[PDB]
DNA sequence: TGCGAAATTCCATGACA
DNA sequence: ATTGTCATGGAATTTCGCA
DNA sequence: TGCGAAATTCCATGACA
DNA sequence: ATTGTCATGGAATTTCGCA
């Protein structure tokens, strides 16, 4: 805008332009004379224009854009154009990193009793020991009582061949696990719904929605590990000895162990409880029903003075699953259609599908 | 005296030879003497090996303090009583010619041996995969006596496959007639 | 000591077991009604078994340990007995994890003047370009300035190359590197020597302690990865157009670009300051040194609630650098010779040798 | 008018045909105006693309306002016109026939020359390895003129190789011979 | 001085290893 | 014989433009 | 009640992915 | 069409043993 700049320099007001200043022509350029020294004010025409080559010079933020661009310029609310351009630079935006953090973890509620979620996984490859390299790993939700079983592969047959041995006990309501391929193909899906078990999906690369679980591969891998101090790590005739030692270790927070949670009495193990000797089956029954619901929960944390929770129609982008080198750690933004809960979301892609994903794996998108 | 208890005592037997299922000819039978639960593992030989090794599975999940058995060869050689020494379980024997000791236990081997004929037929190589059926039914047979099924005694919660008794009691004619058929 | 559990039966008192219960005997054992119930109080004699069996379950902490003895036993004390025999459990000493935080971080002084110490690293393996895979990055510790070289090993002969034509420019007093391969062989420190050029080495795997060139692996990752969306990763002809960039990009706690630093003056870029076109070379030259002494310094980060600092004499234990599958993740008990500053320590192993460590890579050996 | 700066001009120059030095046969010599400050580029040809290639180097550490040459073809060229323009480089000529503009940089061009003589003794084919010496050497000599070393008034610091200058400022007798016996 | 808008400074977050 | 760093972009704080 | 020692409970830290 | 968990071992807090 020259017509802006003309009543500019015949002294005339226009808004955003401090009237306390001197604006003068020179070099056939408008000027002005600013504390720091005089600088061009350019027509708005050219400011976009001037943005762009200050911020693709590296890529900058908005303080560093801005710096390269009042060395030469001064026009009103700089920033206000800088911020325009970032918000639209798609380099910037799949590149950047977030700075704001997830909403604080929830707490789900222990499932009521014993059979009615299982949380399945894999830990492994693991040295060949007998020819196996992975363990299947269930656990109980309610009383984390956990079944180890050795297999040669992460696969469904195997997921198949162990669940039919366990279910022989006992048929769950619900199995949870995580999206890998055991879990998710149509042979597996058939399993469950021959016998009435429905099943459960962690969002895609969120090992915390199968926390239970995961959790456990620590204390299964550390007791394996110190058993196998000084000797190969032939672990496959350990496994058995580990589910059982586990299964009858106390929670120091619940005071009881994953069999007390699951039976009501110790077996023949060492260092048996004799509590309930005196009491009848049934009274120990009772017992055991009032422990199971009075076991101590956690509650959400506090958020950190910087998180960000997800809201209807918000600009987010996923995260890349496996990046390549040299390539954007974001995918395109998207919007979210539908808040399930604070941590977990439904989006639709630029591509018009349908995905539930946790926030961990989301970056609210900058510069609205 | 103190009050019966799971894992006071387990009853074990085998049952078989039966048709060869994946090389599988005799099944041992474990049955919990209080809550009346059962455990079945298949095995390629009644031998003291074979015992060990399904026992082992078992005792990975709960340890009986008083195993109880006939004096079947697997149970009275001196392996398995080294094995049972090794974890605390004291063995305990019948008298020989009077292997039948507690009647519960009994009743269920003729359920577990009545459950397998009215599922065998037409199929009586398929017992191995049928073992978890088996299992679950007997588990969630109502008891007359103890007014509970085995899962409401052993775990102290209702069960999710509540209906997984159907046995009708009895065998019926194509029932007996397959039976018939297997021994011809 | 059956002599000690003699007195108790016949009344009499000693110290540690409470005056106010009966202490009877029954199956030739000595027990105790304590409000839990009935315990066994065995002799001294028999505690140490004890609490090893107990213990050896499933090789637990304190409480879980505790938990499982207290189902039979009685004594005074117990816990004292049970922590005496964790803090003897080599399995568990060099297996479990610590739960003590490493003291806060050192802000080490800027370098005081360009070409004082160079921080150099490589980056890489990165997608073949040109045949190249590698980057050398080398930056001056004053003013961030940073030289870029492809190369096609992250060996020594390409690093002397690549700084035989930097050091065409200037020598530098130090140079500081962590202590991959390239850096520590004697040809390196032969070149170093030849030209009274001093070598400085990072504690081992400690990234941090080299934190000025690692951070700068970000910045030239990213602008590559802007660079190169949407095309191949052909990265090779970018890195003098990055160097550039990045060397004339404003940092915005600095208010200064790496180049201006350096020079004083900015050249023929994009948007360059004019700020001194009027001053003497001589008068830019002071404002220079002037800049130089007052930029930003951060200060040590406050403690978290339960962090650790080094003494000497303690013992401590060193992370295994690059631990098997199923085996411990540190190194048996050594103790602290040295305390260097508040962050490094000098340990002697029990095979004897000095080692110079960060205490990221140490955790205080549990249970004194 | 504004008092001169770095990088307002750098004056470009070959120097060569030299013995061959690992395939090199030209030194492309850039010396900046203001401080003197010299850098060194072996070339195996006194070309456009080599120039260009050397450049590229040099202007990804600092670009000039104005490059000053001779009318050589190297820079004549209309491919090195392209490329100064794209940088926002201003080419400055000297006249033909007088090719020499700057006493300042004319000090330099034959304080390198000598530098090399000296350097090169009975060792011809060895300068490649040698320019970053000859160039350490210049950037730490002291101008009488400015009273400053050139690294001293493009850092504006002093440097940690103040000695790096030994040149004893004439040719001795044995240097003498090694340039003649060099071109016999 | 005192107000509202713009500019600048602060600094949690995450990522380089 | 040594040691973390710093781009980023909302929020908090300070300065500007005017009266 | 009130004191000193022992027991128990709290909870930051790190590690499973 | 879903969601973090929990062993660990010093420190903080509560209970015990005695008066
Ligand atoms: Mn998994
Ligand atoms: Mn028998
Ligand atoms: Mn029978
Ligand atoms: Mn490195
Ligand atoms: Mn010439
Ligand atoms: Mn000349
Ligand atoms: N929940
Ligand atoms: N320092
Ligand atoms: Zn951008
Ligand atoms: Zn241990």
């Amino acid at each position: 805008l020259d017509a802006e700049l003309d009543q500019l320099l015949q002294g005339h007001y226009i808004k955003g332009y401090p009237k306390q200043y001197t604006y003068f022509l020179e070099d056939g350029k408008v000027k002005v004379s600013r504390p720091e020294g005089v600088k061009i004010i350019p027509p708005q025409s050219d400011r976009q224009k001037i943005v762009l080559q200050a911020h693709n010079l590296a890529h900058t933020g908005r303080e560093a854009t801005l710096l390269k661009i009042a060395n030469l310029y001064w026009w009103p609310n700089m920033r206000k154009d800088v911020v325009k351009q970032l918000g639209r630079c798609q380099q910037c935006l799949i590149t950047n990193a977030s700075n704001k953090a997830s909403g604080p973890i929830l707490r789900p509620d222990r499932p009521q009793k014993p059979f009615d979620k299982f949380f399945i996984d894999y830990i492994g490859p693991l040295p060949p020991s007998q020819g196996y390299l992975y363990v299947l790993v269930v656990v109980d939700g309610m009383t984390g009582f956990t079944w180890l079983y050795p297999t040669k592969a992460p696969s469904t047959s195997a997921t198949v061949k162990s669940l039919n041995v366990l279910t022989s006990i006992a048929i769950p309501k619900v199995i949870h696990s995580d999206q890998g391929a055991a879990f998710t193909s149509s042979t597996f899906a058939e399993w469950a719904k021959e016998r009435g078990i429905h099943l459960e999906f962690s969002t895609p690369y969120h090992p915390q929605s199968s926390g239970k679980v995961e959790r456990k591969h620590s204390d299964i891998k550390r007791l394996l590990t110190k058993l196998l101090v000084g000797r190969p790590t032939k672990w496959y005739d350990l496994l058995p000895v580990v589910q059982l030692a586990l299964n009858n270790t106390y929670s120091p927070v619940l005071k009881y162990t994953p069999h007390q949670l699951l039976f009501g009495i110790d077996s023949n193990t060492p260092f048996a409880n004799q509590d309930t000797l005196d009491l009848t089956r049934e009274e120990e029954l009772s017992l055991l029903q009032e422990i199971r619901t009075s076991l101590y929960h956690p509650s959400t944390p506090p958020a950190s003075s910087r998180s960000w929770s997800p809201v209807v129609g918000q600009l987010v982008q996923e995260r890349v699953a496996r990046p390549a080198s040299l390539r954007p750690r974001w995918h395109k933004p998207s919007t979210v259609l539908k808040v399930l809960n604070p941590r977990t979301v439904v989006i639709l892609d630029h591509l018009g599908n349908n995905r539930t994903v946790s926030i961990d794996n989301l970056k609210p998108t900058s510069h609205q | 005296d103190r009050p019966q208890k799971p894992f006071d005592k387990f009853f074990i037997d085998y049952i078989g030879p039966l048709p060869p299922s994946q090389g599988y000819l005799y099944v041992l039978v474990v049955v919990d003497g209080m809550t009346g639960f059962t455990w079945l593992y298949p095995t390629k030989a009644p031998s003291t090996s074979a015992t060990v090794k399904s026992l082992n599975v078992l005792t990975s999940i709960a340890i009986p303090k008083v195993i109880h058995s006939d004096q079947g060869a697997a149970f009275t050689s001196s392996t398995f009583a080294e094995w049972a020494k090794e974890r605390g379980i004291h063995l305990e024997f019948s008298t020989p010619y009077h292997p039948q000791s507690s009647g519960k236990v009994e009743r269920k081997h003729s359920d577990i041996k009545r459950l397998l004929t009215k599922l065998l037929v037409g199929r009586p190589t398929k017992w191995y995969d049928l073992l978890p059926v088996v299992q679950l039914a007997l588990n969630n047979t109502y008891s007359p006596v103890l007014k509970y099924t085995p899962h409401q005694l052993l775990f102290g919660i209702d069960s999710n496959t509540p209906f997984a008794n159907q046995d009708t009691l009895d065998l019926t004619r194509e029932e007996e007639l397959s039976l018939l058929q297997e021994i011809r």
